[PDB]
C-alpha cells in the first residue's frame, strides 16, 4: 500500500496499492487521526491496520488448509477473503460465514437418517464460536 | 425491379406478343399511376411545407385520387 | 468436375489412383486401371450390401447388422468362395438345416 | 493426436441409399464393409502386377487389371465385373 | 460556408489586359478592381516590398449562391520570386473555363497550392486580427478547437483533439504578454508544457475558429463571404521557396 | 395477405422517377405507399378489368395520365426499355 | 405462481437462431446436443445409444455443420426449441467470443456511504429474484460462472404476449439482459442498456441482495467497458485496481521474493542497469546516433508507458486497451483558470501515444501520469495535480 | 456437330481472319444451319481475330445488332442475347465513334457498349458535350438499369479527357448516387481462357497486330 | 393531422427543459 502528499495540504492521501477492494484501505485512510494523516506513527497505524486485517485473513485459510491436509474435512471451496466456506466433512456437507477469528453463522445442508431437526439444531449451534475450537469439536463430532 | 418485371409482377397476379405488349402496357399504367400517387403527394407536401414528403402526404394524395377517379 | 461423377461412379477414383501409387504395385499407371477397378469394387460393394439388405428385409428391421452381413456372404455361393477365408466379427455360424 | 482415416463409409452409406432408401447401417457393418473394399482392393492390385511382371511389361493398365479380376473372382460374379468395369472405362474415355 | 481554393501563377500576367477576349470567350463582362494594400504593416513584420497589388474579378450572373457569386481574387508583387497566385470559390466550372484562358493566354503554367501545419496557425493568427480606422490593430477571439489525425499501428490511437474556448486563448495571451499572434507565442507552448505535446510535429488536419472559419489541407472555409488581406498575404508567402 | 409488393422494389422504381421528379420519402412514407399499392392495384382492377389496346387507352385517358394513343405510346417510350416500346409500337 | 419451468417453448425467428447457430464448432455441437436429448428426449424415434451412433457415423464421414444444424432445427425439435436451450446458446456464444459484447460497472454501497463488500449464496439470490420480477413480467433467469474467472453470471430475459395473431398462444420474446458479481467486491457488472426493463431488472437485483440492510447502485463509470476479463481486471477484486499504468508490477509482485529465499541468487547482490535523465529542455531544438542508448531510450518509453523495462503486457499494445478518454485540465494562471480539454479515440489510445513517443513526436519527460494511462478507464478532472473521477 | 467441329478445329489453329469473322457472323445471322445455343459459344470460342478488328468488318457486324421496328420489319433479327454476347466478344477485341454511341443506346446492350465507346474516347478531340445528352437521357429513362452505372462510366471518362467544357460534371451527380452497377462497369473483365486461347492465334504466324 | 418525430419538434423539448433550468435558477436571484 502507497500513500503521497497533497500539494498544498502537507498530508499523505491515498494513491496507489494493492489491497484487495474488500479491504476498505481508503476508509481506513480516513478514519486515521481524522483522515488528517501526517506523521509516521499515524502511517503505522493505518498499515498495522491493514496488516491486521491481512492476517485475519491468512490465519482462517491456513486452520482450513490444515483441516483439509489431514482429511478431517473432504473437499471444499473458498471465497476470495476466506469468510464465506463450504467443505463436505464425510458426506455431511457445512456452510460457513465467519468474522475474524470467529463463526458467525452456520448451516448444515445434508439429509440423514441420524440427522433429526433436533440433532441439526444442536449440531449448528455447537458450531459456532472461536474458531481454534472448530478442529477439536468437530473431530469430537466425527460422529 | 424492371418495368417488364413490374409486367410480371402484373401477370403473377393476373394469371403470345400480343399478351406480351399487353401487359408491358398494363405495367406502363400502372407504373404511371404510382408517380401520380407520389407526384399527388409531393403537391400535398408543397401545401404543408416542411422539408419532406411526410406519410399522410401519400395519404392524401391517395384519396384525392380516388375522389377524382 | 470429379473423376467419379464423370465415370458415373459413386466411389472415390483419385483415391484408387493415390492408393495404387500408395501400394507400389508398378512404376507406370494405365489411367483406365483405377477407374476399373473402382467401378469393380463399386459393384461387389454395392451387391453385397444389397444381399444384406434383403437379409435385413427377411429379419424384419431396417438397418444392416453383422449377422444380416455374414447370413448374405455365407448363404451367397459364389460370395461364399470370394470370401471363404473370411470370418465377419459378431457374424456367427448358418445352421445345419 | 490422431490422424484422420481413411474411409469409404460416406460411398457405402451412399449407394445404400440408392439401393433402400429407408435402411440404416450399423457402426460394425459399416467397419465390415469398410474393409471390404480395400481387402479387394489389394487381392486384385498385386495379382495384377504380379500378372504384369509376367508379361515382363512396365505398365499395369486396364488389360491387367480386367484379367487380375476374372482370374481372382468366382466366374458368376466375374462376369458382372468385367462387364462393369469396361463400361464404366468406356464412359470415362468418352468424356 | 464559404469555400476557397488557391492555386500559382508562374508569371505576373497583367490581367486587364485580356479582359476582353475572357468576357467574349465567358459570353460575359466580369468586373475587375485594382488595390495596392500594405498588409504586414506592423513593425516586425516589415514597412517595405508590403506593396501587393489585388484583384477582384467575379463571375456574378446572379449572386443567389457561391457558384454565381464564385469570385476570383488574383494578389501579386513584383519582387516576388513566383509573383503571383489566384484563389476562387464554388463548384461553378465557369471557373476552370477561366483557367484554361490564363494558361493557353499568357503562356502561364500553374498548380494547386498545399499548405503546412506552421502555416495553418500563422494563417489562424491572421483570421483572428482586425484593423480599426485609426491604423490600430485589435484581436477578436474565438473558441479555438485543434483537431488532429494520427497514423498508428493497428489504428491505436485514430484521432484526439484539444479544444481551447475563448477564455482560455484570451487568457494566455493575456498571461504571455501583450503580443500579436497568440497561437504561436503562448498557447502551443502552454500545451507543449502540459503535455510534452508538439503541436508543430503532430499530424495536423484542421484547425477550427467556431462561428468564424475553417483552414483545412487544402481549403479556407470562411464565415464572412470574403477574406481579409493577411490571409492572402500570409498565403502569398507561403507559396515560395 | 401475398398482395404486397416489396418497400425496397418501390424503391428501386421510384429512385429512377425522382430524377424526372426529384420526391423525398421518409420510412413511415415508404410503408404507407406500400400499403395503399393494395388499394392502388385493386382500384386498377376495377378500372382494368381486361386488356386490349383501345380498352387501354381508354382507361388511361380516363386516368387523366393522357389525352389520347399518341399520348399513350409516349408515355410506353419513356416508361419502357427500347426494343419493348418498338414492340408495343407494332402492336398499335 | 408465474415462475416459467425449463418445457416451455418460446416463439421467435427461424433464421436468426439458424445464423447464431452457425457460429458454433462441430463437437460442441454434439455435446449440447447429446445432453438436450438426454434431457428432453426429442422426436427422433430411437435410443440415446442410436442416437449416438448416428450422430457418430455423421461426423466420421466428415459432414458439413448445416446438416446437423437443419437435422436440429427440423427433424429433432422441429417446432421450436426451449428457453433452457435459447439461454445456452447465447452462453456459449459469449464465452466463445467474450470481445463483442459491452458491459458497464456499477458500486453497491450502504447507508453511511462506505462501500458494500456483496457476499452471494446463489440460491437465496435466484429464488428472491424470481419470486420479486415474476409479480411484474414473465421472467427466465439462468445463472453460470464464467470457465476462467472468479465472477458469477447472470442471464434476466422478459416476456409478454401478443401484428396481430389467433389462438396460437406463445410469448413473443426480448432483447436479453446480463450483471455479473464478483466474489468479494463492491462492485457489478452489467449490460449497457437504458430501455425500462433494464432499470426494472437492476432494480430488482438492489431490492432483492439486501435481507438485512438497505443498499443501493451508484455508477463510476459514464462509457462503458468490452471484455468481461478487461473490467474484470480494472475494477474486480484484484491487485491492479489503484496499481494501473506504470505502477502494474506492485499487481504482479514477482520482482520481489520471499525472505528466506537464497542469498547469492537475492537480486540486491546483482543488481540491475537504467539510463540517466536530461532536464534540460532540448526536445523541441532537434543519423549521428548509435545503438545502446537508443535501447535505453526505447526502454525508458516502455517503462513509462508499460511500468516495466520487460513490458508486461507488439510493443505497443497495453494491459487493458482504452478507446476512448476525456481530460479536462485546471490551471490557474496570473489568478485566471484556464481550461484545456482533450479527446482521444482508438483503440489503444496510450499505445498510441506511446508510438508518438518512439517517433519522437512528444517529450516522454513531460508527460503526465493521468496522459500515460494511470486511473485506467476513468475520464476525469484534474485539479492540484491530483486525478479526480468525473461525476 | 460436325460443322461447329470444323469450325472448331480451324479457328483453335488457323484462327479466324478478318473476312473470315465477316463470313461466319454473317453465316450465323442468316442461316438456320447454326444452332442460337451455339451462336452464343461460337462468337466468345470461335471467333479469333488475327489482330485488331478492321472497320468495315465492324460496320458490317453493326448491321446485326440492329432491332426490327414498325419501319424495319423486313430486316433479319439476330437474338438480343446473341446480339448481347457478340458485343461481349467485341469488348474482348474515326466515324465509328459516332456509330458507337447509338449502339449503347440498346438496353440489352449498353452495358458492353461502355467499353468500347469509352475505347473510341480515347483523344479529347473525339469526345463532345452534345453526346452526353444520348447518354444522360438513357440514364435517366426506366428500364435501363445498365445505364446509369454505364453512362457515369462514359461520364467519367468524358469529364477528365474533355479538359475543356461546360459543367457537365454536376449531370453526373445526377445519375444514380448508389453506383452499384458501375463497380462491376469499371473492373470489366476480359475472358482470360478465351484470351489464352487467343495469345496463341496471336503468335502462330505474325507479329505487330 | 400529421403524424411525425423529428427536427421542428425534438428540440423544442430540450430548448424548454433549459429554460426551466434557467428559470429555477433565475428564482433564487436576489433580483
Amino acid at each position: 500500500v502507497l500513500l503521497k502528499k497533497r500539494i498544498k495540504s502537507n498530508s499523505w492521501f491515498l494513491f496507489k496499492h494493492t489491497i484487495p477492494s474488500f479491504i476498505d484501505v481508503q476508509g481506513i485512510f480516513d478514519d486515521t487521526n481524522g483522515g488528517l494523516v501526517i506523521s509516521h506513527d499515524d502511517a503505522y497505524l493505518f498499515a498495522k491496520r491493514v496488516f491486521l486485517q491481512l492476517v485475519e485473513v491468512q490465519k482462517r485459510r491456513q486452520i482450513f488448509k490444515d483441516l483439509e491436509a489431514k482429511k478431517i474435512i473432504h473437499d471444499l471451496d473458498l471465497d476470495l477473503e476466506s469468510s464465506m466456506v463450504s467443505f463436505f466433512v464425510k458426506d455431511i456437507k457445512v456452510e460457513l460465514f465467519v468474522k475474524q477469528n470467529e463463526i458467525v453463522s452456520c448451516s448444515i445442508l445434508d439429509d440423514i437418517h441420524d440427522f433429526s431437526q433436533n440433532n441439526k439444531s444442536k449440531w449448528e449451534i455447537a458450531l459456532l464460536g472461536s474458531l481454534d475450537d472448530l478442529e477439536l469439536k468437530l473431530n469430537h463430532s466425527f460422529a | 425491379m424492371d418495368t417488364e418485371a413490374l409486367a410480371n409482377y402484373l401477370l403473377r397476379q393476373l394469371s403470345s406478343s400480343q399478351e406480351y405488349n399487353k401487359k408491358l402496357l398494363l405495367a406502363c399504367g400502372f407504373q404511371a399511376i404510382l408517380r401520380k400517387i407520389l407526384l399527388d403527394a409531393r403537391t400535398r407536401a408543397t401545401a404543408e411545407g416542411l422539408r419532406e414528403v411526410y406519410p399522410y402526404h401519400i395519404e392524401a394524395a391517395t384519396q384525392a385520387f380516388l375522389d377524382s377517379q | 468436375q470429379s473423376r467419379s461423377a464423370k465415370a458415373g461412379l459413386t466411389f472415390p477414383v483419385g483415391r484408387v489412383h493415390r492408393l495404387l501409387r500408395r501400394g507400389n504395385y508398378a512404376q507406370r499407371i494405365g489411367s483406365g486401371a483405377p477407374v476399373y477397378l473402382t467401378a469393380v469394387l463399386e459393384y461387389l460393394a454395392a451387391e453385397i450390401l444389397e444381399l444384406a439388405g434383403n437379409a435385413a428385409r427377411d429379419n424384419k428391421k431396417t438397418r444392416i447388422i453383422p449377422r444380416h452381413l455374414q447370413l448374405a456372404i455365407r448363404n451367397d455361393d459364389e460370395l461364399n468362395k470370394l470370401l471363404g477365408n473370411v470370418t465377419i466379427a459378431q457374424g456367427g455360424v448358418l445352421p445345419n438345416i | 493426436s490422431k490422424a484422420r482415416k481413411e474411409t469409404y463409409s460416406s460411398y457405402i452409406y451412399k449407394v445404400l441409399k440408392q439401393t433402400h432408401p429407408d435402411t440404416g447401417i450399423s457402426q460394425k457393418s459399416m467397419s465390415i464393409l469398410n474393409s471390404f473394399v480395400n481387402d479387394i482392393f489389394e487381392r486384385i492390385a498385386t495379382e495384377a502386377s504380379k500378372l504384369a511382371a509376367y508379361n515382363k511389361k512396365s505398365t499395369i493398365s486396364a488389360r491387367e487389371i480386367q484379367t487380375a479380376v476374372r482370374l481372382i473372382l468366382p466366374g458368376e460374379l466375374a462376369k458382372h465385373a468385367v462387364s462393369e468395369g469396361t463400361r464404366a472405362v468406356t464412359k470415362y474415355s468418352s468424356s | 460556408p464559404y469555400t476557397w481554393k488557391f492555386l500559382g501563377i508562374s508569371k505576373q500576367l497583367s490581367l486587364e489586359n485580356g479582359i476582353a477576349k475572357l468576357n467574349q470567350l465567358l459570353n460575359l463582362e466580369v468586373d475587375l478592381d485594382i488595390q495596392t494594400i500594405r498588409v504586414p504593416s506592423d513593425p516586425d513584420g516589415g514597412t517595405a516590398a508590403d506593396e501587393y497589388i489585388r484583384y477582384e474579378m467575379r463571375l456574378d450572373i446572379s449572386n443567389l449562391d457561391e457558384g454565381t457569386y464564385s469570385k476570383f481574387i488574383f494578389l501579386g508583387n513584383s519582387k516576388m520570386e513566383v509573383p503571383m497566385f489566384l484563389c476562387y470559390c464554388g463548384t461553378d466550372n465557369r471557373n476552370e473555363v477561366v483557367l484554361q484562358w490564363l494558361k493557353a493566354e499568357y503562356g502561364v503554367i500553374m498548380w494547386p497550392i498545399k499548405f503546412e501545419q506552421k502555416t495553418m496557425i500563422k494563417l489562424a493568427d491572421a483570421s483572428i486580427v482586425h484593423v480599426t480606422k485609426e491604423n490600430i490593430e485589435q484581436i477578436t477571439w474565438f473558441s479555438s478547437k485543434l483537431y488532429f489525425e494520427p497514423e498508428t499501428q493497428d489504428k491505436n490511437l485514430r484521432q484526439f483533439s484539444i479544444e481551447i474556448p475563448r477564455e482560455s486563448c484570451e487568457g494566455l495571451a493575456l498571461g504571455y504578454g501583450n503580443t500579436m499572434h497568440p497561437y504561436n507565442d503562448a498557447i502551443v507552448p502552454y500545451i507543449y508544457n502540459e503535455t510534452g505535446m508538439a503541436v508543430e510535429r503532430l499530424p495536423l488536419t484542421s484547425v477550427i475558429l467556431a462561428g468564424h472559419t475553417k483552414i483545412m489541407r487544402e481549403s479556407i472555409v470562411t464565415s464572412t463571404r470574403s477574406l481579409r488581406n493577411r490571409v492572402l498575404a500570409v498565403v502569398l508567402q507561403s507559396i515560395q521557396f | 395477405s401475398i398482395k404486397p409488393l416489396q418497400i425496397m422494389d418501390l424503391k428501386h422504381l421510384t429512385r429512377q422517377f425522382l430524377n424526372e421528379n426529384r420526391i423525398i420519402l421518409p420510412k413511415q412514407t415508404w410503408s404507407t405507399i406500400q400499403e395503399e399499392s393494395l388499394n392502388i392495384m385493386d382500384f386498377l382492377k376495377q378500372k382494368i378489368g381486361t386488356l386490349q389496346k383501345q380498352e387501354l387507352v381508354d382507361s388511361f385517358i380516363d386516368m387523366g395520365i393522357i389525352n389520347n394513343v399518341d399520348d399513350m405510346f409516349e408515355l410506353a417510350h419513356e416508361l419502357l426499355p427500347l426494343e419493348l416500346q418498338s414492340r408495343i409500337e407494332s402492336y398499335l | 405462481e408465474l415462475r416459467l419451468e425449463d418445457n416451455y417453448v418460446p416463439t421467435s425467428d427461424t433464421l436468426v437462431v439458424f445464423k447464431q447457430l452457425m457460429k458454433l464448432p462441430v463437437t460442441v455441437l454434439y455435446d449440447l446436443t447429446l445432453s438436450w436429448f438426454a434431457k428432453f428426449g426429442g422426436s427422433f424415434d430411437g435410443d440415446i445409444y442410436l442416437l449416438t451412433e448416428t450422430l457418430d457415423l455423421l461426423i466420421e464421414k466428415g459432414v458439413r455443420r448445416n446438416v446437423i444444424v437443419n437435422r436440429i432445427l427440423y427433424v429433432y425439435w422441429p417446432d421450436g426449441l426451449n428457453v433452457f436451450q435459447l439461454a445456452e446458446i447465447d452462453c456459449h456464444l459469449m464465452i466463445s467470443k467474450p470481445e463483442k459484447f459491452k458491459w458497464l460497472p456499477s458500486k453497491a454501497l450502504r447507508g453511511d456511504g462506505k462501500p458494500y463488500v456483496v457476499k452471494l449464496q446463489p440460491a437465496k439470490f435466484i429464488e428472491n429474484l424470481q419470486t420479486d420480477l415474476a409479480k411484474i413480467y414473465h421472467c427466465h433467469v439462468y445463472m453460470f460462472k464464467h470457465p476462467s474467472l472468479p465472477v458469477l453470471i447472470t442471464r434476466i430475459q422478459l416476456f409478454d404476449s401478443n401484428l396481430d395473431k389467433f389462438q396460437g398462444k406463445p410469448l413473443i420474446s426480448r432483447r436479453p439482459y446480463y450483471v455479473a458479481f464478483p466474489l468479494n467486491s463492491p462492485i457489478i457488472f452489467h449490460s449497457v442498456d437504458k430501455d425500462i426493463y433494464a432499470r426494472l431488472v437492476l432494480q430488482s437485483i438492489s431490492r432483492t441482495i439486501s435481507e438485512r440492510e438497505t443498499i443501493i447502485f451508484k455508477p463510476v463509470q459514464k462509457i462503458p467497458v468490452k471484455s468481461i476479463h478487461n473490467i474484470m481486471t480494472l475494477l474486480g477484486p484484484s491487485r491492479f485496481a489503484e496499481s494501473m499504468g506504470p505502477w502494474e508490477c506492485y499487481a504482479s509482485a514477482n520482482f520481489e521474493r520471499s525472505p528466506l529465499h537464497d542469498y547469492k541468487k537475492h537480486q540486491g547482490l546483482t543488481g540491475k542497469k537504467v539510463m540517466v535523465r536530461e532536464f534540460d529542455d532540448s526536445f523541441l531544438n532537434d543519423g549521428k546516433e548509435e545503438p545502446e542508448i537508443r535501447r535505453l531510450r526505447l526502454e525508458k518509453n516502455m517503462i513509462k508507458f508499460k511500468g516495466s523495462a520487460n513490458g508486461v503486457m507488439s510493443r505497443y499494445s497495453s494491459l487493458v486497451p482504452i478507446e476512448k478518454v476525456g481530460f479536462t485540465l485546471k490551471n490557474e494562471i496570473n489568478s485566471r483558470i484556464i481550461t484545456i480539454k482533450l479527446k482521444f479515440n482508438g483503440n489503444d489510445i496510450f499505445g498510441g501515444l506511446h508510438e508518438l513517443c518512439d517517433k519522437n513526436l512528444i517529450n516522454i519527460d513531460k508527460v503526465p501520469g493521468w496522459l500515460a494511462g494511470e486511473n485506467g478507464s476513468f475520464s476525469g478532472t484534474i485539479m492540484n495535480g491530483d486525478f479526480q473521477r468525473e461525476q | 456437330k460436325t460443322t461447329l467441329s470444323l469450325l472448331y478445329e480451324k479457328s483453335k489453329q488457323y484462327g479466324l481472319s478478318s473476312p473470315q469473322l465477316q463470313a461466319l457472323v454473317r453465316l450465323l445471322c442468316e442461316t438456320s444451319i447454326i444452332d442460337t445455343v451455339t451462336k452464343v459459344y461460337i462468337v466468345e470460342n470461335c471467333f479469333l481475330p488475327d489482330g485488331y478488328l478492321t472497320k468495315e468488318l465492324l460496320l458490317e457486324i453493326i448491321n446485326h445488332l440492329g432491332t426490327p421496328t414498325v419501319f424495319s420489319r423486313y430486316r433479319i433479327q439476330t437474338p438480343p442475347v446473341l446480339q448481347s454476347a457478340l458485343c461481349k466478344w467485341l469488348v474482348h477485341v474515326n466515324i465509328s465513334s459516332s456509330i458507337w454511341l447509338h449502339l449503347w443506346q440498346f438496353s440489352f446492350l449498353q452495358k458492353w457498349i461502355t467499353p468500347l465507346v469509352i475505347w473510341q474516347a480515347t483523344t479529347p478531340v473525339d469526345v463532345k458535350p452534345w453526346k452526353l445528352s444520348i447518354i444522360k437521357r438513357c440514364a435517366m429513362h426506366p428500364g435501363y438499369r445498365d445505364a446509369p452505372g454505364s453512362a457515369t462510366l462514359i461520364l467519367q471518362r468524358f469529364q477528365c479527357l474533355v479538359g475543356a467544357s461546360s459543367q457537365i460534371t454536376e449531370s453526373i451527380i445526377t445519375i444514380n448516387c448508389n453506383r452499384k452497377t458501375l463497380k462491376s462497369h469499371r473492373n470489366l473483365k476480359l475472358d482470360a481462357h478465351f484470351l489464352s486461347i487467343l495469345k496463341r492465334i496471336l503468335s502462330r504466324a505474325h507479329p505487330a497486330n | 393531422k400529421q403524424r411525425k418525430d423529428s427536427h421542428k419538434e425534438v428540440e423544442r423539448r430540450r430548448r424548454e427543459n433549459i429554460n426551466t433550468a434557467i428559470n429555477v435558477l433565475s428564482d433564487l436571484l436576489p433580483v
